[PDB]
């Protein structure tokens, strides 16, 4: 789900389309940046934090 | 169309791309005489038709909606024998067959446009050709 | 540090050309924006931060 | 046998009434038809 | 009001400088923020150049 | 002669026009011309309904238009519609060329004149201006106040950037926002207004420039018809910030001064009783007491309004989309019966 909206915001910024977009996918993680796994229960919910 | 030309109605290579000849020989036909003599003339006449969907698609409903229709008639005037219904065009020639059935399916709906919203008949239509200031009846 | 000085210069202009800035540009732009006259850490209010 | 059996079974077999009208243009021109 | 009131990260407020003053500095006013790693990644190349 | 319109949301004033104009259309189908003035979202709209009598399932008499389709039709009989159109770009184009050859005449902007991002604001600035009927001269002309000098500067920026698009498009080009200003000085000379009956729906308020064509068709048409979505407006006075109705009032009001100030019969009608909420309590309670305070609680039972949590927005646009599914399957209604709306569509667009 994620994948999708991080390419949503992705593609609004500087990498529409998918060369440009996977370029910088790849370019992130060869230089050792990361993203975050999704989550599934909000912050608000009764969750141990 | 000098006027028209100093109104901005028409611009200037407008105004000189005119055949002032074959414009003029329109008013000299029968149906231009009967337009100059009529009980009353409308010219660019705007209209919107509803035709319920079935009638253009098989499969549609009487309660789906009708399809809007719209377009803009040339001329229309009335006599003491009816209503007459008249559109020019520019179309080359200089060929009668040909150009019935071209636009002979929006004569019927200029017609049925008339005939359903104005709830009155028409007798009569007319197309003027420029080019050798032909005239076919519908 | 001039190596340093030249870097940082460079990479302003790279941002600039595509119009975008660092979390940093945010504090460092907004500081620029808000002095006009600036002697050795004596900040002079421009009209912004009147 | 469960609850939900009719109810599941009649709504996956369902289709819109109007179905074939949900693409057709509103506006058309005379050129158009 | 409690919309449009000044209570937010000093960060936020910045860009709020930023915004209404950019004719004062070098900034085009349609500016954006960059996220870390496409600002990162521009850094890579000047650093390389 | 003018006829103010008013009423709340579901009096039955679009319906009502609607109506008046069918019968119009059914007394003299070759009458005077009927114009029916909406904002552009509307046309559409008023076209089909005005188009589905079983009377007479069309119209010819009567057209619709927005302020942009009405000036096209008045200027193509008129004069005007002939010098070239510029897009909005176009303006952007020139005024960049413009900034190119005046920037060193600059007092606050010349810095910023570097940007293309500035010169779309500057297009939307000077935009906005001509909506509000501010020539170049007027900007020019422009209780003490902090801001006066920077204003003042950039007042001054605007008006070099002004005056030389006006003067590089004069004789020449036709600005975007000119044809409701040429539309407000040829009405006059228009024969097919001088009869003709307007009706001027769905508007919540009007530019200078649009006020300026409205007062025009005050002149020089027959009758016209102002419908506004409020509750008994003030001709003596403007509402109050906090007030529900605030800007269909003002636009009451101002039109009102405006009939008054050219001596007009007016008459007025209001309409009292809810007829779109007719059958639904919990919608004619919550249009009533929107505003109300304190609110009097609803005391009766629930069925045709529901607030729903989402998780996010996907689970909102589904769970919405299963409700629909519910509504057509169920309930009998049919896709058409049914409005989404976002204050922020960019939100939801594409999931959508
Ligand atoms: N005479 C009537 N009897 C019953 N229902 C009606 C009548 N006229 C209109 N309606 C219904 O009322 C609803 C909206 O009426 P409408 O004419 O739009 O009022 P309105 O004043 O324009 N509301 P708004 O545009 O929000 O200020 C529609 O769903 C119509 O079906
Ligand atoms: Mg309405």
């Amino acid at each position: 789900r994620v994948l999708y909206d991080r390419a949503r915001q992705y593609e609004s910024t500087a990498f529409r389309g998918l060369f440009r977009f996977l370029r910088f996918i790849e370019r992130m993680q060869e230089r050792g940046d990361d993203l975050g796994t999704a989550r599934g229960l909000s912050e608000q919910e009764d969750v141990v934090r | 169309v000098h006027r028209l030309y100093e109104k901005e109605l028409l611009t200037e290579e407008q105004k000189d791309a005119i055949d002032i000849e074959e414009i003029v020989q329109f008013f000299h036909t029968e149906i231009g005489g009967q337009l100059i003599g009529a009980k009353w003339k409308d010219r660019e006449i705007p209209f919107s038709l509803a035709l319920p969907a079935k009638e253009i698609y098989p499969d549609a409903h009487e309660a789906d909606e009708p399809l809007l229709v719209q377009g803009i008639i040339d001329c229309l005037y009335e006599t003491e024998d009816g209503l007459y219904l008249l559109a020019y065009k520019s179309d080359r020639i200089e060929a009668a067959p040909i150009l019935k059935k071209r636009y002979e399916t929006q004569i019927q709906l200029y017609t049925k446009a008339v005939e359903q919203i104005a709830k009155t008949k028409v007798k009569g239509c007319a197309l003027y050709f420029f080019d050798g200031g032909h005239i076919l009846t519908l | 540090v001039q190596l340093v000085i030249s870097y940082g210069k460079r990479f302003e202009a790279a941002k600039q050309e595509k119009s975008i800035i660092d979390f940093s540009d945010l504090e460092h732009y907004c500081l620029a924006i808000l002095t006009a006259e600036n002697d050795k850490g004596e900040r002079e209010p421009s009209e912004a931060a009147r | 046998s469960f609850a939900f059996d009719e109810k599941a079974r009649e709504q996956l077999s369902w289709t819109y009434p109007h179905q074939e009208v949900t693409q057709i243009r509103t506006k058309q021109s005379v050129s158009e038809i | 009001l409690l919309n449009r009131a000044s209570i937010s990260t000093l960060h936020s407020f910045c860009l709020q400088v930023l915004k209404k003053y950019y004719y004062l500095i070098d900034l085009d006013p349609g500016f954006r923020i960059a996220d870390q790693t496409e600002g990162e990644l521009i850094g890579d190349e000047v650093l390389d150049e | 002669g003018a006829e103010f319109l008013v009423g709340r949301s579901g009096s039955g004033k679009t319906k009502l026009i609607i109506n008046s104009i069918q019968d119009e259309l059914r007394r003299a189908p070759f009458g005077k011309p009927i114009i029916f003035l909406v904002p552009d979202q509307m046309t559409f709209l008023m076209e089909y309904e005005l188009a589905k009598t079983p009377d007479m399932g069309g119209m010819i008499r009567a057209q619709v238009f927005s302020f942009s389709r009405l000036a096209w039709r008045v200027l193509q009989h008129t004069g005007g519609m002939s010098r070239p159109f510029l897009t909005s770009t176009g303006v952007q184009m020139l005024l960049r060329k413009l900034i190119e050859e005046h920037k060193q005449e600059f007092k606050v902007y010349q810095k910023a004149s570097d940007k293309s991002g500035f010169t779309a604001q500057v297009e939307r600035m000077l935009t906005e201006f001509k909506r509000y009927c501010l020539e170049p001269e007027d900007i020019r002309r422009m209780s003490e106040y902090r801001g006066e000098r920077v204003l003042s500067e950039k007042l001054h920026d605007l008006s070099i950037l002004y005056q030389q698009m006006e003067k590089s498009l004069a004789d020449q080009y036709l600005h975007s926002e000119d044809y409701l200003t040429l539309l407000a000085e040829h009405i006059p000379l228009a024969e097919d207004i001088k009869g003709a009956h307007i009706y001027v729906d769905g508007f919540y308020q009007f530019t200078p420039q649009e006020f300026r064509v409205l007062e025009q068709l005050m002149v020089h048409a027959e009758h016209i018809t102002f419908s506004l979505t409020a509750d008994k407006p003030s001709y003596e006075r403007e509402p109050h910030e906090l007030e529900l109705f605030r800007m269909t009032g003002k636009t009451y009001y101002r039109l009102h001064q405006k009939a008054k100030e050219l001596n007009l019969d007016i008459t007025y009608k209001e309409l009292s009783g809810t007829e779109r909420h007719t059958k639904t309590p919990e919608l004619a309670h919550l249009e009533a007491q929107y505003e109300a305070r304190p609110a009097i609680p609803y005391a009766e039972k629930q069925e045709a309004l529901t607030v729903m949590q989402a998780a996010n927005r996907r689970a909102e646009l589904e769970g919405i989309a299963r409700e629909i599914h519910a509504l057509v399957r169920e309930k009998g209604y049919r896709y058409k019966d049914v409005a989404i709306l976002a204050r922020q569509p960019e939100d939801y667009k594409d999931m959508v």
